[PDB]
RNA sequence: CCGGCGCGCG
């Protein structure tokens, strides 16, 4: 056979300040999120409607209408507001600004891609240090190396001073730069090839000669691996220093804001000044929109609150990859007490009148439309919200071979959740068979169940041949049955097949019984009260020996002269002859272990006649 | 599961008679 | 004996629910019977299903 | 229709 090959795929990338236009073209540059009167979209601001989509799907900022490109006056197009889930903006930083998730993080990518100490960066981009020589492939004249902490004297007033003004700044950030500018240049000139062999041959000669000898190998292995992947990917390093910032949607945000007001507050504030200090709040309002409580102390706001960032509410169990995406929320479903039945089939459940016809409304309005009772959808509704007589025959004939699915709260294994036939019951408890309550873990104490309708008739084949209680008798963890009568049931076959009093608890001194011709007999004279449930009896056998007994030769044997000859075992009494091939069996038992064979194999011949 | 590997001559040609 | 009546009851328990409002950004269904919202799937329940392979009754709970 | 805090049920 030739699989049914499906080659579908998903890849994260790096984003590139191109692709953040694209996204938005569109920038947000005032921080202003509504008018303090009349509660309208600012333009220009975060939900301005302009950049993000018209609210209201079909109106402009103005309040024209058209049905559902631009307008003219306010420039709002003329789209559902479906876009305002989806269209994206962006601010226009002034200066570049590093992704915290690749500065601050350990190990750091960008430290490592460079080959600086993360404490040299840190102070590179946080406090008021300059990087001499930040690129290569521009010649320089300077003996500058590393970063100086200390401002250089000369570099200060000398060579500003000899090299005028304009000239200077254009040639200024060749020499000596700072802030995450000065990364982003070392990483836009890097060789990554250049590393690569040169991470391999510093390698090799450490090779060539413990624990630091060690680290610094791994060192380089990491960033000659590192350096790989950027030359086979269309990634760039210079993308993990940014130049344009996204902005998420509004319908998505309606503290995020927060934290975008602050990114426009302060770099509004920079352009106003084009100075040093502004650069860094620009850059640690980044941080803190981005991922916040990683530089050590988190930045609250006015009510001593940690601020909630995108990495905070993408990730943890409360996140959107474990909450909103693994598990979801849905309709048709609904919730009750579970209480017992026990006339209920194994494969039949009981609802309630208001869940049944919550979960299967559209069923009963279909059902109504389709026999002439109603002569629309509202109709309908509103003949269902009457609970008039006739809802009820409908909701009881759709519900017929429509199966449901039930399930308890801890899902510990698959048979947590099971499929049934719903029936309609009085009340307003959920009606659950005894013999499925193991599986669910369940006891009439307290507990309630969740039900689901199947929609499409593919889950509905599935749940009905697929997830019904007859067709899971036995348990996936070692194949052991999970539907075995228990307690009450399991009481009353013990008491059912527990023999006659034997010995001396039935007779009260040394000895020195009805004989049935058939089971039927022997019920018969139970029922009039003849027998109790445990008298011992002799019950004529007329099939093969098939009773389980120990396996012991008689306990006498009655020759007769004639021929004929009695054996007399612990619990059955065989007549043999030898002039004829005549054997009787006779077998001692109760009312009750005939009850127990009759009951089986009654619902086994009963099964095979309805068939 | 149930996604496992993917789920005119003839006419007006009569006889005249 | 001394028989008690409790609190919990039905009544108060029973809630059902055919479709409605959802939430504004997530836009599933809401939580909570005073709100009529619908019945959580989680992750659990997710296993289950993939346990027996029912695998378009797990995407309609999804989709 | 957003999050925290407190109290509960299985
Ligand atoms: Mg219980």
């Amino acid at each position: 056979m030739i699989d049914r090959y499906k080659h579908q795929q998903l890849r994260i990338g790096l984003v590139s300040p191109q692709q953040i236009s694209a996204w938005a073209t569109g920038e947000v540059t005032k921080p202003y999120t509504f008018h303090y009167k009349t509660n309208k979209p600012e333009k220009d601001g975060l939900f301005c409607e302009r950049i993000f989509g018209p609210i209201k799907s079909g109106i402009c900022a103005c309040g024209n209408y058209r049905v559902i490109k631009f307008c003219e006056q306010c420039g709002v197009e003329f789209v559902d507001s479906r876009i305002r889930r989806y269209q994206m903006g962006y601010i226009k930083l002034t200066c570049p600004v590093t992704h915290v998730w690749y500065l601050k993080r350990l190990p750091s990518y960008i430290a490592n891609l460079l080959d600086k100490p993360l404490k040299e960066l840190e102070g590179l981009v946080y406090c008021d240090f300059s990087f001499a020589r930040p690129i290569t492939k521009k010649p320089t004249f300077l003996r500058l190396r590393g970063s100086f902490e200390y401002e250089i004297q000369s570099w200060k007033y000398s060579i500003p001073l000899f090299f005028t003004t304009q000239g200077f700044e254009i040639f200024r950030n060749r020499e000596i730069s700072t802030g995450a500018g000065a990364i982003r240049e070392q990483l836009a000139d890097l060789d990554l090839r250049i590393i690569i062999e040169n991470s391999l041959v510093e390698w090799k000669q450490l090779g060539e000669e413990d624990r630091k000898i060690v680290r610094r190998k791994d060192f380089l292995v990491r960033r000659m691996e590192l350096a790989k992947h950027f030359i086979r990917t269309n990634i760039e390093p210079e993308w993990m220093v940014l130049c344009l910032l996204p902005v998420l949607p509004p319908e998505l945000r309606p503290d995020i804001n927060e934290l975008y007001r602050r990114v426009i507050y302060r770099n509004n504030t920079l352009t106003d000044l084009l100075v040093m200090c502004q650069e860094k709040l620009v850059q640690e309002a980044v941080d803190t929109l981005l991922d916040n409580g990683i530089r050590g102390q988190p930045m609250r706001d006015g009510h001593n609150k940690v601020y909630k960032s995108f990495s905070d509410v993408i990730e943890g169990k409360e996140g959107r990859f474990r909450e909103t995406l693994l598990g979801k929320r849905v309709d048709y479903s609904g919730r009750s007490v579970i209480v017992v039945g026990p006339s209920l089939s194994l494969h039949r459940c009981g609802l309630p009148r208001e869940i049944a016809i919550e979960l299967f409304q559209t069923f009963v309005i279909r059902g109504l439309i389709r026999q002439h009772l109603a002569s629309n959808i509202g109709v309908a509704k509103s003949q269902i919200r009457e609970k008039k007589p006739i809802v009820w025959e409908i909701l009881q004939e759709v519900m017929q071979g429509h199966p449901v699915l039930l399930n308890r709260a801890p899902t510990l294994h698959r048979l947590g959740i099971q499929s049934f036939q719903p029936i309609l019951v009085e009340g307003r408890t959920i009606c659950l068979h005894p013999l499925v309550c193991k599986g669910f873990n369940a006891d009439f104490d307290g507990d309630q169940m969740a039900v689901h309708v199947p929609l499409s008739l593919e889950a509905q084949a599935e749940a009905r041949l697929l997830m019904f209680s007859h067709m899971n008798l036995l348990s996936p963890a070692i194949g052991d049955p999970i539907s075995v009568p228990t307690q009450d049931m399991l009481i009353g076959l013990y008491v059912l097949t527990s023999g006659t009093r034997r010995g001396i608890c039935a007779n009260r001194y040394n000895p020195c019984e009805p004989f049935f011709c058939n089971s039927y007999d022997a019920i018969g004279a139970y029922r009039q009260k003849r027998i109790n449930l445990d008298s011992p009896l002799w019950l004529r056998w007329q099939l093969d020996q098939r009773v389980i007994a120990s396996k012991e030769v008689p306990i006498e044997v009655h020759y007769e002269s004639f021929g004929n000859y009695h054996e007399i075992y612990a619990h059955y009494l065989i007549v043999r002859s030898v002039k004829k091939e005549t054997l009787y069996i006779y077998i001692r038992t109760t009312v009750g272990h005939i009850s127990f064979y009759r009951e089986i194999e009654e619902a086994i011949q009963g099964f095979s006649q309805a068939c | 599961g149930t996604g496992f590997n993917k789920g005119d001559i003839l006419f007006y040609h009569r006889e005249f008679c | 004996p001394y028989i008690l009546k409790l609190i919990h009851q039905v009544d108060d328990k029973i809630h059902g629910r055919s479709s409605g409002h959802y939430a504004l950004v997530t836009q599933q269904p809401l939580r909570g019977r005073s709100k009529q919202g619908g019945q959580r799937v989680g992750e659990m329940e997710v296993w289950a299903l993939e346990g027996f392979g029912v695998a378009h009754i797990l995407q309609e709970m999804l989709t």
